């Protein structure tokens, strides 16, 4: 593991059009 | 040129404007614009509705019109707003209200907004040998193009950017001197859109990967996607979101 991975998941979710 | 607009709040992070959303009442159809902080020339637009925020991302295309994914171009985010006022076309709800700036709250801007317009005066100067309303005329004249070049090179003269400095070296840099969390850089790697951010946490330098991918975007594996580094630190300067913490001081160049 050379490189420190990202905690947690993502909560930064835009809406769309479609 | 979204400075006009008193719902506009410039560069406000998605939480900032959520809290501003609570502060208007969080109605349905209550609305404001602010700068996109991933997206390079980009706004989003934030609503209330059903007593939640919905966000959307306004991207500049390439021909200099503006679109919310799956959407049709307007010519300004002015335009997109005034439209999605009378037709939903597949927004949660109808901009009924906007949320204006309080009394005295200005379009918040971030450090490369404030180097900006600066970086093309002297890029223009130094290029074109103008001076004056002829300087003034050329900036005007390009803006788009200029705005473009300026901000995919800003990063090269910010004080956290290393250039093509080893691992090892990078390690040395950072542990040297008061060892403040968060002090961190960037450096290349071997391929021309790889990165490296470089964090001092609890004595120890962590090693983050950025990569450019297909887009030309660039993140830190299963992070945020960014069109610029300035991007990313400004992001990574506010909140950890996958970092073992927030970027603070940039480590001092030798």
């Amino acid at each position: 593991s050379p490189y420190q991975e990202l905690q947690g998941q993502r909560s930064d979710v835009y809406s769309d059009l479609n | 040129s979204a400075n006009h607009l008193p719902f506009f709040f410039g560069n406000i992070t998605r939480e900032e404007a959520e809290d501003y959303l609570v502060q208007g009442g969080m109605s349905d159809g209550l609305y404001l614009l602010r700068q996109s902080r991933n997206y390079l020339g980009g706004f989003a637009l934030s609503v209330a509705h059903g007593r939640k925020a919905h966000h959307y991302t306004i991207e500049r295309e390439l021909n200099g019109t503006y679109a919310i994914a799956g959407g049709r171009t307007h010519a300004s985010p002015a335009d997109l707003c005034h439209y999605h006022s009378q037709e939903s076309d597949g927004l949660v709800c109808l901009l009924k209200k906007p949320f204006n700036r309080p009394q005295g709250v200005q379009p918040k801007t971030g450090p490369f907004e404030d180097l900006k317009e600066n970086l093309i005066r002297e890029y223009v100067k130094q290029t074109w040998n103008l001076q004056g309303q002829a300087l003034e005329q050329a900036i005007i004249s390009q803006k788009p193009q200029l705005e473009k070049l300026i901000a995919t090179t800003a990063h090269e003269k910010m004080p956290w950017f290393h250039g093509k400095i080893s691992r090892e070296e990078s390690e040395q840099i950072v542990l040297i001197g008061s060892k403040t969390n968060g002090k961190f850089l960037i450096r290349a790697r071997d391929n021309n859109g790889s990165y490296a951010l470089c964090l001092l946490h609890e004595g120890k330098v962590l090693h983050y990967r950025i990569d450019k991918d297909k887009t030309g975007k660039l993140s830190i594996p299963e992070g945020k996607k960014f069109d610029t580094l300035w991007q990313l630190v400004e992001h990574y300067s506010y909140k950890a979101d996958g970092l073992l913490r927030v970027l603070t001081v940039p480590c001092q160049k030798i």
